[PDB]
Protein backbone atom coordinates (compact mmCIF):
# COMPACT_ATOMS: atom_id res chain seq x y z
CA UNK A 1 0.00 0.00 0.00
CA UNK A 2 2.92 2.39 0.54
CA UNK A 3 6.68 2.47 -0.14
CA UNK A 4 9.21 4.90 1.34
CA UNK A 5 12.48 6.07 -0.21
CA UNK A 6 15.18 8.08 1.56
CA UNK A 7 16.80 10.19 -1.16
CA UNK A 8 20.51 9.93 -1.83
CA UNK A 9 22.97 11.05 0.79
CA UNK A 10 21.36 8.78 3.34
CA UNK A 11 24.58 8.93 5.35
CA UNK A 12 26.19 12.31 5.97
CA UNK A 13 29.04 13.66 8.10
CA UNK A 14 29.28 17.30 9.16
CA UNK A 15 31.08 19.49 11.70
CA UNK A 16 29.39 21.05 14.76
CA UNK A 17 27.43 24.17 13.84
CA UNK A 18 26.49 23.13 10.31
CA UNK A 19 23.00 22.57 8.90
CA UNK A 20 22.10 19.17 7.43
CA UNK A 21 19.14 18.10 5.27
CA UNK A 22 17.64 14.65 4.62
CA UNK A 23 14.84 13.96 2.12
CA UNK A 24 12.09 11.34 2.16
CA UNK A 25 9.48 10.48 -0.50
CA UNK A 26 6.92 7.73 -1.01
CA UNK A 27 4.66 5.94 -3.47
CA UNK A 28 1.18 5.39 -2.06
CA UNK A 29 -1.84 3.52 -3.35
CA UNK A 30 -4.02 5.93 -1.34
CA UNK A 31 -4.40 9.69 -2.09
CA UNK A 32 -3.77 10.90 1.45
CA UNK A 33 -0.47 9.86 3.03
CA UNK A 34 2.03 11.41 5.46
CA UNK A 35 5.83 11.36 5.84
CA UNK A 36 7.21 11.91 9.36
CA UNK A 37 10.81 11.91 10.64
CA UNK A 38 11.86 10.77 14.14
CA UNK A 39 14.96 9.38 15.82
CA UNK A 40 15.37 5.62 16.20
CA UNK A 41 12.57 3.91 18.18
CA UNK A 42 10.28 6.89 17.52
CA UNK A 43 12.57 9.15 19.54
CA UNK A 44 11.75 12.86 19.75
CA UNK A 45 13.48 15.11 17.19
CA UNK A 46 15.94 17.78 18.40
CA UNK A 47 14.31 21.17 19.01
CA UNK A 48 16.59 22.61 16.31
CA UNK A 49 15.04 20.23 13.79
CA UNK A 50 12.42 21.25 11.24
CA UNK A 51 10.31 18.48 9.63
CA UNK A 52 7.69 19.03 6.90
CA UNK A 53 6.65 17.39 3.62
CA UNK A 54 9.31 14.71 4.03
CA UNK A 55 12.16 17.19 4.42
CA UNK A 56 14.19 17.03 7.65
CA UNK A 57 16.48 19.99 8.31
CA UNK A 58 18.65 20.07 11.42
CA UNK A 59 20.23 23.47 12.04
CA UNK A 60 23.31 24.30 14.13
CA UNK A 61 24.16 20.61 14.61
CA UNK A 62 25.29 19.32 18.00
CA UNK A 63 27.35 16.21 18.74
CA UNK A 64 24.25 14.75 20.43
CA UNK A 65 22.42 14.91 17.08
CA UNK A 66 24.56 12.04 15.77
CA UNK A 67 22.65 8.83 15.14
CA UNK A 68 20.06 7.06 12.99
CA UNK A 69 16.89 8.85 11.84
CA UNK A 70 13.72 7.17 10.55
CA UNK A 71 11.19 8.38 7.98
CA UNK A 72 7.78 6.79 8.42
CA UNK A 73 5.33 6.73 5.52
CA UNK A 74 1.67 6.20 6.39
CA UNK A 75 -1.85 5.95 4.93
CA UNK A 76 -5.16 4.36 5.93
CA UNK A 77 -3.92 0.96 4.70
CA UNK A 78 -0.34 0.60 5.96
CA UNK A 79 3.04 2.04 6.95
CA UNK A 80 6.63 1.75 5.73
CA UNK A 81 10.00 2.98 6.99
CA UNK A 82 13.40 4.04 5.68
CA UNK A 83 16.52 5.24 7.52
CA UNK A 84 19.25 7.86 7.32
CA UNK A 85 22.37 8.33 9.45
CA UNK A 86 24.23 11.40 10.74
CA UNK A 87 27.84 11.57 11.91
CA UNK A 88 29.34 14.59 13.69
CA UNK A 89 33.05 15.41 13.46
CA UNK B 1 -22.24 -1.74 37.40
CA UNK B 2 -18.89 -3.16 36.31
CA UNK B 3 -20.04 -6.77 36.65
CA UNK B 4 -22.59 -5.89 33.97
CA UNK B 5 -20.88 -3.30 31.77
CA UNK B 6 -17.11 -3.79 32.03
CA UNK B 7 -17.08 -4.18 28.24
CA UNK B 8 -17.87 -0.46 28.04
CA UNK B 9 -14.32 0.24 29.18
CA UNK B 10 -11.11 0.07 27.15
CA UNK B 11 -9.23 -3.22 27.50
CA UNK B 12 -6.40 -1.05 28.82
CA UNK B 13 -8.60 0.41 31.57
CA UNK B 14 -9.94 -0.42 35.04
CA UNK B 15 -13.61 -0.34 36.05
CA UNK B 16 -14.86 0.96 39.40
CA UNK B 17 -18.35 1.03 40.91
CA UNK B 18 -19.96 4.01 42.63
CA UNK B 19 -23.27 4.87 44.28
CA UNK B 20 -24.94 5.96 41.03
CA UNK B 21 -22.80 4.04 38.55
CA UNK B 22 -19.37 3.02 37.29
CA UNK B 23 -16.50 4.82 35.55
CA UNK B 24 -13.48 3.68 33.50
CA UNK B 25 -9.84 4.72 33.91
CA UNK B 26 -6.75 3.95 31.80
CA UNK B 27 -4.09 1.87 33.55
CA UNK B 28 -0.51 3.02 34.17
CA UNK B 29 1.50 3.87 31.05
CA UNK B 30 -1.63 4.53 28.98
CA UNK B 31 -3.48 7.83 28.44
CA UNK B 32 -7.12 8.57 27.68
CA UNK B 33 -10.50 8.74 29.41
CA UNK B 34 -11.02 5.09 30.34
CA UNK B 35 -13.37 4.32 27.44
CA UNK B 36 -10.49 4.92 25.01
CA UNK B 37 -6.79 4.50 25.89
CA UNK B 38 -3.47 4.55 23.98
CA UNK B 39 0.08 3.64 25.07
CA UNK B 40 2.40 6.47 26.08
CA UNK B 41 5.02 7.43 23.47
CA UNK B 42 3.23 5.51 20.72
CA UNK B 43 2.51 6.58 17.11
CA UNK B 44 -1.20 7.08 16.36
CA UNK B 45 -3.18 7.59 13.15
CA UNK B 46 -6.45 9.43 12.50
CA UNK B 47 -8.61 8.68 9.43
CA UNK B 48 -11.85 10.02 8.00
CA UNK B 49 -13.73 11.59 5.11
CA UNK B 50 -14.12 15.23 4.11
CA UNK B 51 -16.98 16.86 2.19
CA UNK B 52 -17.38 20.50 1.31
CA UNK B 53 -19.52 23.12 -0.43
CA UNK B 54 -17.35 26.23 -0.64
CA UNK B 55 -17.82 29.52 -2.49
CA UNK B 56 -14.46 31.10 -3.42
CA UNK B 57 -14.07 34.87 -3.59
CA UNK B 58 -17.16 36.36 -5.23
CA UNK B 59 -18.27 33.21 -7.05
CA UNK B 60 -22.00 32.43 -6.97
CA UNK B 61 -21.34 28.75 -7.74
CA UNK B 62 -19.60 26.68 -5.06
CA UNK B 63 -16.85 24.09 -5.44
CA UNK B 64 -18.24 20.78 -4.18
CA UNK B 65 -16.31 17.71 -3.14
CA UNK B 66 -17.30 14.52 -1.34
CA UNK B 67 -15.46 11.36 -0.32
CA UNK B 68 -12.15 13.22 0.06
CA UNK B 69 -9.71 11.45 2.43
CA UNK B 70 -8.07 12.86 5.58
CA UNK B 71 -5.07 11.08 7.12
CA UNK B 72 -3.21 12.38 10.17
CA UNK B 73 -0.11 11.09 12.04
CA UNK B 74 1.20 11.90 15.55
CA UNK B 75 3.47 10.37 18.19
CA UNK B 76 2.27 10.61 21.79
CA UNK B 77 4.28 13.14 23.80
CA UNK B 78 6.05 14.61 20.75
CA UNK B 79 3.45 17.32 20.16
CA UNK B 80 3.59 17.49 16.36
CA UNK B 81 0.58 16.69 14.17
CA UNK B 82 0.91 16.06 10.43
CA UNK B 83 -2.27 16.13 8.33
CA UNK B 84 -2.88 15.26 4.66
CA UNK B 85 -6.12 15.84 2.77
CA UNK B 86 -6.22 14.54 -0.78
CA UNK B 87 -8.38 14.81 -3.83
CA UNK B 88 -8.73 18.52 -3.19
CA UNK B 89 -9.50 20.50 -6.41
CA UNK B 90 -7.06 23.18 -7.58
CA UNK B 91 -10.08 25.48 -7.66
CA UNK B 92 -10.13 25.55 -3.85
CA UNK B 93 -6.75 24.15 -2.78
CA UNK B 94 -4.87 27.43 -2.55
CA UNK B 95 -7.76 29.27 -0.90
CA UNK B 96 -7.89 26.72 1.95
CA UNK B 97 -4.21 27.26 2.82
CA UNK B 98 -4.87 29.62 5.75
CA UNK B 99 -7.19 27.07 7.40
CA UNK B 100 -4.56 25.12 9.35
CA UNK B 101 -7.06 24.71 12.25
CA UNK B 102 -8.78 22.04 10.14
CA UNK B 103 -5.87 19.83 11.15
CA UNK B 104 -5.02 21.91 14.20
CA UNK B 105 -7.75 20.25 16.30
CA UNK B 106 -5.66 17.07 16.12
CA UNK B 107 -2.72 19.01 17.54
CA UNK B 108 -4.97 20.10 20.41
CA UNK B 109 -5.94 16.46 21.00
CA UNK B 110 -2.33 15.30 21.36
CA UNK B 111 -0.42 18.36 22.62
CA UNK B 112 2.52 17.79 24.98
CA UNK B 113 1.05 17.80 28.50
CA UNK B 114 2.79 20.13 30.97
CA UNK B 115 2.52 20.20 34.77
CA UNK B 116 -1.03 19.38 35.80
CA UNK B 117 -2.75 19.87 32.44
CA UNK B 118 -4.44 17.43 30.04
CA UNK B 119 -4.56 17.46 26.23
CA UNK B 120 -7.69 16.87 24.15
CA UNK B 121 -7.41 13.09 24.08
CA UNK B 122 -6.97 12.76 27.84
CA UNK B 123 -10.14 14.82 28.35
CA UNK B 124 -12.41 13.35 25.62
CA UNK B 125 -10.91 10.01 24.63
CA UNK B 126 -11.32 11.12 21.03
CA UNK B 127 -15.11 11.05 21.34
CA UNK B 128 -16.44 14.57 20.78
CA UNK B 129 -18.12 17.05 18.44
CA UNK B 130 -16.42 20.23 17.21
CA UNK B 131 -18.48 23.14 15.86
CA UNK B 132 -16.30 25.90 14.41
CA UNK B 133 -16.72 29.13 12.45
CA UNK B 134 -14.20 31.45 10.82
CA UNK B 135 -14.76 35.03 9.70
CA UNK B 136 -12.22 36.68 7.40
CA UNK B 137 -12.26 40.35 8.38
CA UNK B 138 -13.25 42.61 5.50
CA UNK B 139 -14.75 39.79 3.42
CA UNK B 140 -18.40 38.58 2.93
CA UNK B 141 -19.96 35.68 4.83
CA UNK B 142 -18.07 33.03 6.77
CA UNK B 143 -16.98 29.40 6.72
CA UNK B 144 -18.67 26.82 8.96
CA UNK B 145 -16.94 23.61 10.04
CA UNK B 146 -18.39 20.55 11.77
CA UNK B 147 -16.27 17.59 12.86
CA UNK B 148 -17.31 14.41 14.66
CA UNK B 149 -14.80 12.16 16.44
CA UNK B 150 -15.92 8.61 17.27
CA UNK B 151 -13.05 7.07 19.24
CA UNK B 152 -10.80 4.20 18.20
CA UNK B 153 -12.43 1.88 15.66
CA UNK B 154 -12.14 -1.87 15.06
CA UNK B 155 -8.87 -1.33 13.17
CA UNK B 156 -7.18 0.76 15.86
CA UNK B 157 -7.69 3.98 13.90
CA UNK B 158 -8.80 7.17 15.64
CA UNK B 159 -11.81 8.55 13.72
CA UNK B 160 -12.79 11.95 12.31
CA UNK B 161 -15.58 13.06 9.95
CA UNK B 162 -15.33 16.58 8.46
CA UNK B 163 -17.93 18.86 6.86
CA UNK B 164 -17.17 22.37 5.50
CA UNK B 165 -19.65 24.95 4.17
CA UNK B 166 -19.50 28.65 3.40
CA UNK B 167 -17.39 31.29 1.68
CA UNK B 168 -13.65 32.01 1.77
CA UNK B 169 -11.58 34.78 0.11
CA UNK B 170 -9.73 33.87 -3.10
CA UNK B 171 -6.01 33.16 -2.96
CA UNK B 172 -4.06 33.39 -6.26
CA UNK B 173 -3.15 30.12 -7.98
CA UNK B 174 0.40 29.15 -7.02
CA UNK B 175 0.61 31.47 -4.02
CA UNK B 176 1.85 30.32 -0.60
CA UNK B 177 0.84 31.17 2.99
CA UNK B 178 2.73 31.74 6.26
CA UNK B 179 1.50 31.54 9.86
CA UNK B 180 3.58 32.71 12.85
CA UNK B 181 3.58 31.07 16.33
CA UNK B 182 0.55 31.83 18.54
CA UNK B 183 -1.30 30.91 21.74
CA UNK B 184 -5.00 30.09 22.25
CA UNK B 185 -7.11 29.93 25.40
CA UNK B 186 -9.50 27.00 25.88
CA UNK B 187 -12.24 27.57 28.48
CA UNK B 188 -13.86 24.58 30.22
CA UNK B 189 -17.30 24.41 31.87
CA UNK B 190 -19.60 21.42 32.47
CA UNK B 191 -18.41 19.24 29.57
CA UNK B 192 -18.12 22.14 27.14
CA UNK B 193 -14.88 23.70 25.86
CA UNK B 194 -14.87 27.01 23.94
CA UNK B 195 -12.26 29.31 22.39
CA UNK B 196 -12.14 32.43 20.24
CA UNK B 197 -9.02 33.83 18.59
CA UNK B 198 -8.24 36.65 16.15
CA UNK B 199 -5.00 36.09 14.21
CA UNK B 200 -3.20 37.22 11.07
CA UNK B 201 -1.62 35.27 8.22
CA UNK B 202 0.62 36.27 5.32
CA UNK B 203 0.06 35.58 1.63
CA UNK B 204 3.13 35.36 -0.62
CA UNK B 205 2.49 35.91 -4.35
CA UNK B 206 3.21 33.20 -7.01
CA UNK B 207 6.91 32.33 -7.19
CA UNK B 208 7.58 33.72 -10.67
CA UNK B 209 9.56 36.58 -12.19
CA UNK B 210 8.15 39.86 -10.92
CA UNK B 211 6.39 38.42 -7.85
CA UNK B 212 4.71 41.34 -6.07
CA UNK B 213 5.15 42.20 -2.35
CA UNK B 214 3.46 39.96 0.25
CA UNK B 215 0.31 40.98 2.13
CA UNK B 216 -1.30 40.16 5.48
CA UNK B 217 -4.91 39.41 6.36
CA UNK B 218 -6.84 38.73 9.57
CA UNK B 219 -9.42 36.14 10.59
CA UNK B 220 -11.30 35.16 13.73
CA UNK B 221 -11.70 31.54 14.82
CA UNK B 222 -14.60 30.56 17.09
CA UNK B 223 -15.21 26.99 18.30
CA UNK B 224 -17.31 24.86 20.65
CA UNK B 225 -16.16 21.39 21.67
CA UNK B 226 -18.72 19.05 23.28
CA UNK B 227 -18.23 15.63 24.88
CA UNK B 228 -19.29 13.27 27.69
CA UNK B 229 -17.61 12.79 31.08
CA UNK B 230 -18.40 10.03 33.58
CA UNK B 231 -21.02 11.45 35.95
CA UNK B 232 -19.90 9.26 38.84
CA UNK B 233 -16.72 9.14 40.93
CA UNK B 234 -17.59 12.02 43.25
CA UNK B 235 -13.97 12.17 44.41
CA UNK B 236 -12.86 13.39 40.99
CA UNK B 237 -10.62 16.50 40.65
CA UNK B 238 -12.17 19.23 38.50
CA UNK B 239 -10.49 20.19 35.23
CA UNK B 240 -8.88 23.66 35.01
CA UNK B 241 -11.34 26.38 34.04
CA UNK B 242 -8.81 27.70 31.51
CA UNK B 243 -5.87 26.03 29.71
CA UNK B 244 -3.41 27.58 27.27
CA UNK B 245 -2.41 25.97 23.98
CA UNK B 246 0.97 27.11 22.63
CA UNK B 247 1.42 26.58 18.88
CA UNK B 248 4.54 26.88 16.72
CA UNK B 249 6.40 25.55 13.67
CA UNK B 250 3.28 25.89 11.52
CA UNK B 251 3.52 24.81 7.86
CA UNK B 252 0.79 24.74 5.21
CA UNK B 253 1.08 23.54 1.61
CA UNK B 254 -1.02 22.65 -1.42
CA UNK B 255 0.41 20.57 -4.25
CA UNK B 256 -1.43 20.81 -7.57
CA UNK B 257 0.27 17.72 -9.03
CA UNK B 258 -0.99 15.29 -6.40
CA UNK B 259 -3.91 17.55 -5.46
CA UNK B 260 -3.05 17.27 -1.79
CA UNK B 261 -3.46 19.77 1.04
CA UNK B 262 -0.97 19.50 3.93
CA UNK B 263 -0.99 21.02 7.44
CA UNK B 264 1.66 20.58 10.16
CA UNK B 265 2.06 22.12 13.62
CA UNK B 266 3.63 21.67 17.07
CA UNK B 267 1.59 21.87 20.28
CA UNK B 268 2.01 22.17 24.07
CA UNK B 269 -0.81 22.49 26.62
CA UNK B 270 -0.43 24.10 30.05
CA UNK B 271 -1.16 27.04 32.40
CA UNK B 272 -1.95 30.59 31.26
CA UNK B 273 1.31 32.58 31.09
ZN1 LIG C 1 -10.64 1.90 10.56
Amino acid sequence: PIMVTVEEQRSQSVRPGADVTFICTAKSKSPAYTLVWTRLHNGKLPSRAMDFNGILTIRNVQPSDAGTYVCTGSNMFAMDQGTATLHVQ
Amino acid sequence: TCANNRHQCSVHAECRDYATGFCCRCVANYTGNGRQCVAEGSPQRVNGKVKGRIFVGSSQVPVVFENTDLHSYVVMNHGRSYTAISTIPETVGYSLLPLAPIGGIIGWMFAVEQDGFKNGFSITGGEFTRQAEVTFLGHPGKLVLKQQFSGIDEHGHLTISTELEGRVPQIPYGASVHIEPYTELYHYSSSVITSSSTREYTVMEPDQDGAAPSHTHIYQWRQTITFQECAHDDARPALPSTQQLSVDSVFVLYNKEERILRYALSNSIGPVR
